[PDB]
């Protein structure tokens, strides 16, 4: 879902 | 399976609030107490401020990612907040490295002792290097639609494929490999100095806590690994398939176990400073009633 | 002969101290109170002085 | 804000820079306090470490570090008031004449009073048992049982490496740590034993300033 | 000739004690139940001085309330400008550990002394610009605790050999030698009429001496610890002594007995310096609890707390006009409160 | 206390001249040094000023940049290099010492000075320039400045210099009323922030000469026209 993205954190 | 899955957020919130309490106690000591401020203690306050900024920036973003579906911010959010998180992580790692270097220089060379300005300019250079390494995390990041779908703030364009793999090792080298390899040999030299001076009586009590500290500085490396390696391997695994998102249970539990350990640096430092140092222990015990 | 010497010196000092003028406590207390009340007008510590003299 | 005010500010800045230059060399050296009674060998240790006034300062540098040894020259035996001026010093070298057993009880009492002082709780006292050759000659050729009854029940430790006076001193020391050492009147080891102790003592400071101990 | 002198001394002690208890008409502590005090005093540091290296141990003021001399444990006499916050004079002392420093009443000479047992008098109005050694008063066998200038040619000193002395700058030898005490003197304090001065010893013994002959007039033995501080009243009729029992005792010279007793329950530390204000109302004392106290000379209650320093308050002094109060601690920091 | 100057004589315009000053009797490293010129049959004129350690170096408005001044502390020497001399630089130069702190007496001692022949600022307007008076009576020399010298700190900058025929000027009163050292108490200073007065109770045979006034409010140091007392 949305938790599959991010910037190193 | 479901039991531990529901328990993981409880331990996550517990670690978050423990880190927040540690950071607020550290800043209260460094602000409302003139007895714990010195030349080698400014790096401790810098690391506390960095961990506080990390807990104030990354935690709301992770909460919004794990509780909502869309990105609550606009383009300015995707442009600024990831850069702030990256520079906070960088300044935290660099401050930990500087603390390790100072401990190495103090223990291995005790007879090698103006320094306040040096520490201040070193902290300023650390902050400069941290904010300069987060510049490429702004241009290549944008709010794009991932592959019944939605949009999200991603750090890599969906067109190119070599730039994510390059940035993965670029982040893994200067943030994890070099700092860990430096702090490992620093703590190893510290332990060697503490052991050679103790072993190959008026030294039955001091040598005990000396060996205790020599073991704690070695366990520090294992703690740093156990806290940072999961997040780095998760980022490296995401970099290879950033276009092909993995919503399976394995990826979810890997992300959870990586975040709950990456957010552990806000508690490793306060607990270590409380169990090792005595000057901060009494202040922590006295600030239990005031806050 | 040093013990008797210091003993007689202490006795002489004590008998010279015992023959001083010792007024009652009320007179000295009134004098101190009058001095404090008289010098309290020009005391920059007891009375708040503005930035004209700081 | 006039020219004279600017010149005064410049002179104050010059004096501040001079004081900082003095502090630079003041921090790079250590300060020791030499104490002991008249029966001890304080003068022997003074004349050995060469590599009117109630104070005397000795400047000697060994292993690339200077040690300023301050010893009382013409002061009384009382060390209750003027001791407060020797705070935050590196160490207090306390000399004891272990040969004479008749004046050893007062030496132990003085060591206990110095170790349990009001302001010496953060200063390390290094013991120096002077006149080791006389101590060995008075035993191989005065009896300790006539002065210390606890010597008959005490023997040499089996886990040591070839101790009654040292045991009586460490009993009060452990109850900062002490550093008992054995030296003679011609032994040149006193110039090194200090470096063998302060290097650790300052190390403990490095464990307290950096919050590591 | 031992028992008779001892019994005569005991009889004289009993006589003095009954005379003191009979002359005690009414204590000031119960008489001051009607005067309205000032209340709570809040002093703020106007200017700060962070140039010292070692523990500041003594300070004094001159004629004008602008120059502030202070002594450090690294053999340094630093004279600052209290108004412009600048360094005026810097004197490197040959003796590192010092405990006393004074300023001449004309603002031209300074003093220093300590464990060196030699009082060094320096001149500031020399034609050479720099500060040179002017006088070296030597002859004592004890550490110098305090020293104060009476005029431009005489100076009183207190040594660790339980004897106070009065030296002359022109001669340089023992001009006046007072009778020795039981304990070593720790502090001195001169009177505005430069005729009498009271000094407290290491034990419970505070003796008053004159400036003409070496004879003692009054002796105060009412205490329970070691006296480390003393000060004179602006009128020259009272004096407060501070000891290691955290309770100051204000006696007078007109009745030869104890008038005021400043005490508190939450303070068990020692006292280093005591100084009165211009009017004698606010009595400032330095305690070892990292703070400074300001009591009322008539109410003997908590009026002002100075929590600016972080180490043991070592010395403090009020100017001649009471414009500001200087305070130096072991943190090498001079604070000018108002 | 002695200042020996050297480097005087005649020179041609356009060249270079390096005057030297040696100090003997005090620490030269802790004294601010002023080079001041005086033209024949004219008044004083400040040229250059240098502080301790060569931190702040100021020059006059008319000779700004052309001249240089340096000091050497290991040998206690002061060098003054002047190039491209005009028809006005032919004058007598003096070296003055002064320390700046509370209670000090700046411009107390003057050097011997050397003669050199060739081939806004707060000006001091002295209304009196020739006051003949017999010795033994009280005299009053008045002067007026173009700007209020009373600074906000409370100290009035008013320096008086008595120059005798054949002798360098000697300081009389460095402040408005604070008497200097080595000078009798017969001299007193008074007045407001604009008009200043110097009163002498009695004059002697050695109390003759020109009385110059100098202000020290700003960095441009300008002297007066000169007030001499005749017999």
């Amino acid at each position: 879902n949305l938790w599959a993205t991010g910037h190193f954190m | 399976e479901l039991v531990i899955r529901c328990v993981i957020p409880s331990l996550y919130l517990l670690i978050i609030t423990v880190g927040l309490l540690g950071n607020i106690m550290l800043v209260k000591i460094f602000i409302t107490n003139s007895a714990m401020r010195s030349v080698p203690n400014i790096f401790i306050s810098n690391l506390a401020a960095g961990d506080l900024l990390l807990l104030l920036t990354c935690v709301p973003v992770d909460a919004s990612r794990y509780f909502f579906d869309e990105w609550m911010f606009g383009k300015v959010g995707c442009k600024l907040i990831p850069v702030i998180q990256l520079t906070s992580v960088g300044v935290s790692v660099f401050t930990q490295t500087a603390l390790s270097a100072d401990r190495y220089r103090a223990i291995v060379n005790p007879m090698d002792m103006g320094a306040l300005l040096r520490t201040c300019v070193k902290a300023m250079g650390i902050w400069v290097v941290s904010v300069l390494l987060a510049v490429p995390e702004a241009v290549f990041s944008e709010v794009a639609r991932i592959s019944s779908s939605f949009t999200a703030c991603i750090p890599y364009p969906q067109t190119d494929e070599l730039h994510p793999k390059i940035h993965s090792v670029l982040i893994f080298l200067v943030y994890f490999l070099i700092p860990l390899a430096i702090i490992s040999i620093y703590y190893y030299h510290i332990a060697k100095t503490l052991i050679k001076s103790a072993h190959n009586e008026h030294t039955k009590k001091q040598m005990e806590t000396r060996k205790r500290l020599a073991k704690i500085v070695l366990v520090f490396v294992g703690c740093f690994i156990f806290c940072w390696f999961p997040n780095h391997i998760l980022y490296m695994y995401r970099s290879f398939n950033y276009n092909e998102i993995d919503p399976s249970l394995g990826h979810m539990i890997v992300t959870l176990v990586a975040r709950v350990l990456s957010f552990g640096n806000s508690c490793v430092n306060p607990f270590a400073l409380y169990l090792l140092s005595e000057s901060f222990r009494r202040h922590f015990n006295s600030q239990l009633c005031c806050g | 002969t040093a013990s008797i010497a210091q003993a007689r010196k202490l006795v002489e000092q004590l008998k010279m101290e015992a023959n001083i003028d010792r007024i009652k406590v009320s007179k000295a207390a009134a004098d101190l109170m009058a001095y404090c009340e008289a010098h309290a007008k020009e005391d920059p510590l007891l009375t708040p002085v503005p930035a004209s003299e700081n | 804000l006039s020219a004279e005010d600017k010149a005064a500010v410049e002179r104050s800045k010059m004096i501040e820079k001079q004081l900082q230059k003095d502090k630079q060399v003041y921090r790079r050296t250590l300060r020791l306090l030499l104490l002991g009674a008249d029966n001890s060998g304080k003068s022997t240790i003074v004349k050995q470490m060469r590599i009117t006034s109630g104070i005397f300062e000795t400047k000697f540098q060994v292993d690339k570090v200077n040690f300023h040894m301050f010893d009382v020259g013409a002061q009384r035996d009382e060390r209750r008031k003027w001791i407060q001026c020797f705070n935050d010093v590196t160490a207090i070298i306390f000399v004891v004449d272990s040969s004479d057993y008749n004046r050893l009880q007062e030496a132990l009492n003085d060591f206990k009073s110095i170790w349990n002082n009001r302001w010496l709780r953060t200063i390390s006292v290094i013991l120096f048992l002077n006149k080791q050759d006389l101590l060995a000659e008075k035993v191989l050729a005065s009896k300790i049982e006539d002065y210390f009854p606890e010597f008959a029940r005490y023997t040499t430790p089996e886990d040591a490496t070839p101790y009654f006076i040292r045991k009586e001193f460490v009993d009060i020391s452990t109850a900062h740590i002490c550093y008992p050492h054995f030296t003679c009147s011609v032994d040149t080891e006193n110039a090194r034993r200090i470096f063998n102790d302060c290097k650790d003592i300052i190390l403990q400071m490095n464990l307290r300033e950096y919050n590591l101990v | 000739e031992l028992d008779q002198l001892r019994q005569e001394a005991e009889q004289l002690k009993n006589q003095i004690r009954d005379a003191r208890k009979a002359c005690a008409d009414a204590t000031l502590s119960q008489i001051t139940n009607n005067i309205d005090p000032v209340g709570r005093i809040q002093m703020r540091t106007r200017r700060t001085l962070r140039g010292h290296l070692a523990k500041i141990y003594a300070m004094h003021w001159g004629t004008d309330s602008r120059l502030l001399v202070s002594a450090s444990q690294d053999g340094k006499l630093i004279i600052w400008d209290s108004y412009t916050t600048n360094k005026v004079h810097a004197i490197p002392l040959r003796s590192s550990w010092v405990m006393t420093c004074a300023y001449a009443p004309s603002g031209n000479y300074v003093a220093c002394g300590g464990l060196d047992n030699i009082c060094s008098i320096y001149n500031l109005k020399t034609r050479e610009g720099n500060v040179r050694v002017s006088r070296e008063l030597a002859g004592h066998t004890g550490y110098l605790s305090c020293c104060r200038f009476l005029d431009d040619n005489q100076i009183v000193t207190s040594s660790g050999d339980t004897t106070c002395a009065l030296w002359d700058i022109e001669t340089g030898q023992q001009t006046t030698t007072f009778t020795g005490h039981t304990g070593d003197v720790m502090s001195l304090s001169l009177a505005p009429d430069t005729r009498l001065f009271v000094s407290g010893a290491c034990d419970a013994s505070a003796k008053l001496w004159d400036v003409r002959e070496g004879m003692c007039r009054q002796t105060f033995t009412g205490h329970e610890s070691d006296i480390n501080a003393i000060c004179f009243f602006p009128n020259g009729n009272a004096f407060a002594t501070g000891s290691d029992d955290a309770t100051c005792r204000l006696f007078d010279l007109r009745a030869d007995q104890e008038l005021m007793t400043y005490s508190h329950d939450n303070i068990i530390c020692g006292i280093t310096s005591v100084s009165f204000s211009k009017s004698g109302r606010l009595l400032l004392a330095g305690y070892d609890d990292f703070n400074c106290n300001v009591w009322d000379a008539l109410k003997a209650d908590r009026a002002g707390v100075l929590a600016g320093h972080d180490n043991r308050v070592s010395c403090l002094g009020v100017t001649d006009d009471g414009m500001a109060v200087a305070t130096g601690s072991w943190d090498s920091f001079l604070k000018i409160w108002n | 206390v002695q200042l020996v100057e050297s480097g005087g004589g005649l020179v041609q315009p356009g060249g270079s001249r390096k005057l030297s000053c040696s100090a003997s009797g005090f620490a030269f490293s802790s004294f601010g040094m002023h080079w001041v010129r005086q033209a024949p049959e004219k008044g004083l004129e400040w040229v250059a000023y240098i502080s301790s350690g060569s931190g702040t170096i100021y020059y006059a408005d008319t000779v700004k940049g052309r001249f240089t001044i340096s000091r050497d502390d290991p040998k206690n020497t002061l060098f003054l290099q002047m190039t491209s001399l005009r028809s006005e630089d032919t004058a007598m130069y003096y070296c003055v010492r002064s320390i700046y702190y509370y209670g000090s007496s700046p411009f107390d001692f003057w050097g011997q000075g050397t003669t050199l022949t060739v081939s806004a600022d707060i000006v001091m307007t002295q209304a009196t320039s020739s006051v003949p008076v017999t010795p033994g009576e009280s005299v009053s020399i008045s002067c007026r400045s173009s700007k209020s010298l009373l600074h906000s700190n409370g100290n009035t900058y008013l320096y008086w210099f008595l120059q005798r025929p054949g002798q360098s000027p000697q300081l009389l009163i460095y402040r408005m009323s604070n008497l200097a050292s080595g000078v009798p108490d017969r001299f007193s200073g008074s007045g407001s922030g604009t008009a200043f007065t110097l009163t002498i109770s009695r004059l002697e045979a050695e109390d003759v000469g020109v009385y110059y006034c100098m202000q020290h409010l700003e960095y441009p140091l300008t002297f007066g026209a000169g007030t001499k007392l005749e017999l």
